[PDB]
RNA sequence: AAAAGACUUCA
RNA sequence: GGGGCUCGAAGACGAUCAGAUACCGUCCUAGUCUCAACCAUAAACGAUGCCGACCAGGGAUCGGCGGAUGUUGCUUAUAGGACUCCGCCGGCACCUUAUGAGAAAUCAAAGUCUUUGGGUUCCGGGGGGAGUAUGGUCGCAAGGCUGAAACUUAAAGGAAUUGA
RNA sequence: CGCGGUAAUUCCAGCUCCAAUAGCGUAUAUUUAAGUUGUUGCAGUUAAAAAGCUCGUAGUUGGACCUUGGGCCGG
């Protein structure tokens, strides 16, 4: 199962954050 | 599963219950745990009910308690069979202290822990009688 | 001075009980504890923890204390007083009392073999108070107490000589650690033997032999 | 109980039920001792009973007259 | 009273054979039975099996006998039967 | 299960003047639907949704019970107990015609157990009217190690109170009908009494 | 507001009634010379409150009994009705008329009885 | 947490029923969990019934109440209808 | 829940109980292999050479200077920072000596007061730290 | 009912 | 694709707000709907594996069955069926005690594991990092599934209890 | 775990005491403790922990009649 927000957060954050290095700014 | 264990679980929970019985299906192996029951006379008496045309065999119990103190204390399974966890006449654990025996089907037949000890012919246990 | 107040108090004072096994028997109820002390005068006092208990209260902190002190002689007989007053001293007196009404025997036996004379236990046995579990455990003779300190103590006014003892639980908590062994020790006449099987005739009770004296 | 050397051995041999099955402790203050008096014609007939006793467990589980019940019978 | 199972165990009431199931009983049998329903119009009186599950006719009459149901067959109309079947 | 053997005192057998009494003060009216276990006394369910009770089954309780109350020899060492008007009634009447003490009205916490206390009892008996009402009694006494015998209907508790007679603990004449029964047979036995009723 | 009575004076008031109730009445006059007589209290106020609440009590006494005070003659009243006892009012008229089950009982016990 | 035989709260084989919006806020519900209340009530008032019968005709009427199950969100019915709390034991009713 | 007891089972109890000991630490230190990714070795004690006298500040309600020193092992290209206890040994120590450090007896990690140093010194200058303290011996010349 | 947010260390 | 009534992320507007991007008000796109396709996740819950036997009283209700010269029915009469019943298989669950388990709250199962071993399977094995990094795998895409470690650090967390 | 913010039984010296004693500290690895590896000997309602669900294999596991039961002597 899936538990809290804290994964929630980290979820939106997961592929953003890989994409924020081909971006940088 | 093989019953045996049913019916020690059973037979506990039912002296707490002060019950005169509790009547059962039985089986092969549980056919083996009543008669050492009446031999070291936790039973003085046993009855195998309906064994003769009917789906299944069966055993109403008459059992001691009912008295003043219970006989059996404790009966608690250590394991069926389909598994290998295996004493002989020198490995022995024990529960206990002597008071109680450890059933043991042997290679003969089903004794108890003395007659097989001395005999010199190890087995794998059936359950601890405290 | 002694005076004794109840039916319960009458008996036992005025020299129509000898034994203490005779008060067991016929189950009769201990509040005052100068019952036991006219035919045990031998019993010894141990305080074995003070911990501080606090309160946050209406008006103002009120801080108790936790006394344990355990009563007994050194002969089967354990006794468990836990009181909780403001003041230490008052506490530990207090628990004096109250570990001479609760106290209990305790069945010493043998292993296998018949042995000379009872030292140990009769058979496996355990006590549960929180989640702490206590086991008395077979050990040849002259193997000592194979305790913890605390632990010791308590088997000593049980006159146990030799056991194993192993405890898993929470051992930190010192308020229920002290409760857990006790337990095990009452909790002897608990458990079958062949030899305890056997059938007794029933003793009378106290209360219909002497009808006439209360 | 013996010993290996003779002696009896392990004093305060303890009260134990009948209608409950189990010992009696001496921490079980609430346990109880029933004596019911053989009778003739108009007489107590004290000094013959049967007694029984009765644990505090039972007295809780609900069981306790059912069981009572079974033994009460004079003779059996 | 203290009773799980009864004070004479070899004669329980039937009410007690009605709560454990068929195959689960003391002494098992059908519950179920054979009877002989009785029809004017037949000279002889057939024999039928209580739970009739087929809409059952009479042999040389056709009346009817009975019609079917969930358990036991659900007689139709002015028909009468005794119980009865070596 | 039944008791039988001794001898029968003299009125503790019964008479058709005994079982009149008991029928007319309607003892034996049971409850509805709700039966425990323990109760045998049911045969054949009555109509309108009630159970009458078997009284020849409840004559053997009584004529047991007698036997178990005399059997100390100084009577008023029993203490009988009601809180409800119906059975003060009883209770007043019954410590009068016995050695029996009385304890009329509210029971109070702490007569039984508390030995400290001023109001500190004994018991070797209890009778109890409905132990349904005076269960918070049956507790005190229950751990105090005072049997407690109770008249019990069958929605009173049987259950951890040794002693059970089926009963009408409801109200009417049943409850005084079964103390005045129960002076009468344990008098019978070494006691003032008389022959007759 | 006030004039609740306290637990000193219901303690008191109850006690003196109790014994002393032939000469007690329901005048307030003569029972402030009566706590005089049976007791020292110290200041004015205190017998003149013990005696407006007692003399109230009085009243109600002779008009029903008072849940805490009971006095010798309204005992000797509850005495004389709990000295009665016949069967204790069920009486039926001669033989019972029972309703099947103990029919069945009454029957095999060798009694004749009505029904109903 | 756990206190409750109950389970959650009104789920027994189900877990989802078949929702009914809040009157007051419109928030889903399930039907068991809603908060069902019987308003039958007059038109009129206690005193409003009076006039109204004397300058009319027919005798009375009948007077046509109004129904209405209201439907709450739990928070809504705590505020002025009926949850109020309770003591423990009453809340198995 | 419980666990099974059977012939052939023995298989599904022997695997599973190996990932088991990964939470556990000093079978997660050999197996992850975690000692080398700490600055030792595996080594009992592990020599370096002083960068620099570095004055950490105590966490939380402590405060004080602990006063440390940071060593780069002989072995490695670690740096690390490693306490110097007891009074003076500030001066004992001196930058670009030979000195001997050992954990705290916390098993690596830092000690958690003074932030990131994971280990404390045992001698300097091959005297012994606790002579050097004492005035038992003195420091030889070079 | 919508106007209600912050607030050092040992503690 | 049909289809877009309703409502309605974002946006755009009014108050409130130092900010208000929100609750709240107003406009409203995707979408909501349906169909063929993707997808694979949820507090997808009973936070409670599946299966079997046993240990405890009682009343409802759902389903079927059995027994009533019961009621209603009036079915030509009946049988049925709805109703009342008692017995009963298998239910969803409640109720009250719980012998017993548990840390307690509670629980006829979280019992029958210290009386330690009924059969089978899955998972956890301090908290964080991190459910990420990385690789493999898959997905149309979103991203999923599988899933570490460095490093940090002494408690994280539960239930009950007493304060505020 | 904690102490040291100036009368610190936690520091630094001295004294005195404890305590192993020709031996003792310290580090790393390892065994025990640790039932933290659960064969012996675990937990999963709420603390870490039942896969969304079912089918279902490899694999484990699996009922009963079953030349077995009874009788005699000897020591």
């Amino acid at each position: 199962m899936r538990a809290k927000w804290k994964k929630k957060r980290m979820r939106r954050l997961k592929r953003k954050r890989r994409k924020m290095r081909q971006r940088s700014k | 599963m093989v019953r045996v264990s049913v019916l020690n679980d059973a037979l506990k929970t039912m002296y707490n219950a002060e019950k005169r019985g509790k009547r059962q299906v039985l089986i092969r192996p549980s056919s083996k745990v009543i008669i050492k029951f009446l031999i070291v006379m936790q039973k003085h008496g046993y009855i195998g009910e309906f064994e003769f045309v009917d789906d299944h065999r069966s055993g109403k119990i008459v059992v001691e308690l009912n008295g003043r103190l219970n006989k059996c204390g404790v009966i608690s399974p250590r394991f069926d069979v389909g598994v290998k966890e295996i004493e002989s006449w020198t490995a022995r654990l024990l529960p206990s202290r002597q008071f109680g025996y450890i059933v043991l089907t042997t290679s003969a037949g089903i004794m108890d822990h003395e007659e097989a000890r001395r005999k010199n012919v190890g087995g794998k246990v059936l359950g601890f009688f405290y | 001075k002694w005076v004794p107040v109840t039916k319960l108090g009458r008996l036992v004072k005025e020299g129509r009980f000898s034994k203490i096994e005779e008060i067991y028997l016929h189950s009769l109820p201990v509040k005052e504890h100068q019952i036991v002390e006219t035919l045990v005068p031998g019993l010894k006092d141990e305080v074995m923890k003070i911990t501080p208990v606090q309160k946050q209260t209406r008006a103002g902190q009120r801080t108790r204390f936790k006394a344990f002190v355990v009563v007994g002689d050194n002969n089967g007989h354990v006794g468990l007083g836990v009181k909780c007053a403001k003041e230490v001293a008052t506490a530990i007196r207090g628990a004096i009392i109250l570990a001479k009404l609760s106290v209990v025997p305790v069945r010493r036996g043998y292993w296998g073999n018949k042995i000379g004379q009872p030292h140990t236990v009769p058979c496996k046995v355990t006590g549960k108070c929180g989640s702490v579990t206590v086991r008395m455990v077979p050990a040849p003779r002259g193997s000592g107490i194979v305790a913890a300190r605390v632990p010791k103590k308590v088997l000593q006014f049980a006159g146990i000589e030799d056991v194993f003892t192993s405890s898993r639980g929470s051992t930190k908590t010192l308020g229920n650690f002290v409760k857990a062994t006790f337990d095990c020790l009452m909790k002897t006449y608990g458990f079958l033997t062949p030899d305890f099987w056997r059938d007794t005739k029933f003793v009378k009770s106290p209360f219909q032999e002497y009808t006439d004296l209360l | 109980m013996q010993n290996e050397e003779g002696q009896m051995v392990d004093l305060y041999v303890p009260r134990k039920c009948s209608a409950t099955n189990r010992i009696i402790t001496a921490k079980d203050h609430a346990s109880v001792q029933i004596n019911i008096g053989h009778v003739d014609e108009n007489g107590l007939y004290d000094g013959r009973f049967t007694t029984f006793a009765l644990s505090g467990f039972i007295r809780a589980q609900g069981d306790a007259d059912s069981a009572l019940d079974r033994l009460w019978q004079k003779r059996k | 009273m203290v009773l799980s199972n009864d004070i004479d165990l070899l004669n329980p009431p039937a009410e007690l054979e009605k709560l454990k199931h068929k195959k689960k009983r003391l002494v098992q049998s059908p519950n179920s039975f054979f009877m002989d329903v009785k029809c004017q119009g037949c000279f002889n009186i057939t024999t039928v099996f209580s739970h009739s599950q087929t809409v059952v006719v009479c042999p040389g009459c056709q009346t009817v006998l009975c019609q079917p149901t969930g358990g036991k067959a659900r007689l139709t109309e002015g028909c009468s039967f005794r119980r009865k079947g070596d | 299960m039944a008791a039988e053997g001794g001898a029968a005192a003299r009125a503790l057998s019964q008479r058709e003047q005994d079982i009149q009494m008991m029928l007319a003060a309607d003892v034996h009216l049971g409850t509805k639907n709700c039966d425990f276990q323990m109760e045998r006394y049911v045969y054949k369910r009555r109509t309108d949704g009630i159970y009458i009770i078997n009284l020849g089954k409840t004559w053997e309780k009584l004529q047991l019970a007698a036997r178990v109350i005399v059997a100390i020899e100084n009577p008023q060492d029993i203490i009988v107990q009601s809180a409800r008007p119906y059975g003060q009634r009883a209770v007043l009447k019954f410590a009068q015609y016995t050695g029996a003490h009385a304890i009329a009205g509210r029971h109070t916490p702490g007569t039984f157990t508390n030995q400290l206390q001023t109001s500190f009892s004994e018991p070797r008996l209890l009778i109890l009217t409905d132990p349904r009402t005076d269960h918070q009694p049956i507790k005190e006494s229950a751990l105090g190690n005072i049997p407690t015998i109770a008249f019990c209907d069958t929605d009173s508790p049987m259950r951890y109170v040794d002693i059970g007679i089926p009963a009408n603990n409801k109200g009417k004449q049943s409850i005084g009908c079964l103390f005045w029964l129960l002076a009468r047979m344990v008098l019978q036995m070494r006691g003032t009494i008389l022959p007759g009723h | 507001m006030g004039r609740v009575r306290t637990k000193t004076v219901k303690k008191t008031s109850r006690q003196v009634i109790e014994k002393y109730y032939s000469r007690m009445t329901l005048d307030f006059h003569t029972n402030k010379k009566v706590l005089e007589e049976v007791s020292i209290l110290p200041s004015k106020r205190l017998r003149n409150k013990v005696a407006g609440f007692t003399t109230h009590l009085m009243r109600r006494i002779q008009r029903g009994p008072v849940r805490g005070i009971s006095l010798k003659l309204q005992e000797e009243e509850r005495e004389r009705r709990m000295d009665f006892v016949p069967e204790k009012s069920a009486l039926e008229v001669e033989e019972i008329r029972v309703d099947k089950e103990t029919m069945e009982m009454l029957a095999a016990l060798g009694m004749a009885d009505l029904p109903g | 947490t756990f206190k409750r035989r109950n389970g959650g709260r009104n789920k027994h084989g189900r877990g989802h029923v078949k929702y009914i919006r809040c009157s007051n806020c419109a928030k889903c519900c399930p039907k068991d969990k809603a908060i069902k209340r019987f308003q039958v009530r007059n038109i009129v008032e206690q005193a409003a019934i009076r006039d109204v019968q004397e300058a009319c005709v027919h005798d009375g009427y009948v007077l046509p109440k109004l129904y209405a199950k209201v439907h709450h969100c739990v928070s809504c019915a705590i505020h002025a209808h009926i949850v109020r709390v309770r003591s423990r034991e009453n809340r198995r009713d | 829940m419980g666990k099974t007891r059977g012939m052939g089972a023995g298989r599904k109890l022997k695997t599973h109980r190996r990932n088991q000991r990964w939470a556990d630490k000093a079978y997660k230190k050999s197996h992850l292999g975690n000692e080398w990714k700490k600055p030792f070795a595996g080594s009992s004690h592990a020599k370096g050479i002083v960068l620099e006298k570095i004055g950490i500040e105590a966490k939380q309600p402590n405060s004080a200077i602990r006063k440390c020193a940071r060593v780069q092992l002989v072995k490695n290209g670690k740096k690390i920072a490693a306490f110097v206890p007891n009074d003076g040994c500030l001066n004992f120590i001196e930058e670009n000596d030979e000195v001997l450090i050992a954990g705290f007896g916390r098993k690596g990690h830092a000690v958690g007061d003074i932030p990131g140093v994971r280990f404390k010194v045992v001698k300097v200058s091959g005297v012994s730290l606790l002579a050097l303290f004492k005035e038992k011996k003195e420091k030889p010349r070079s």
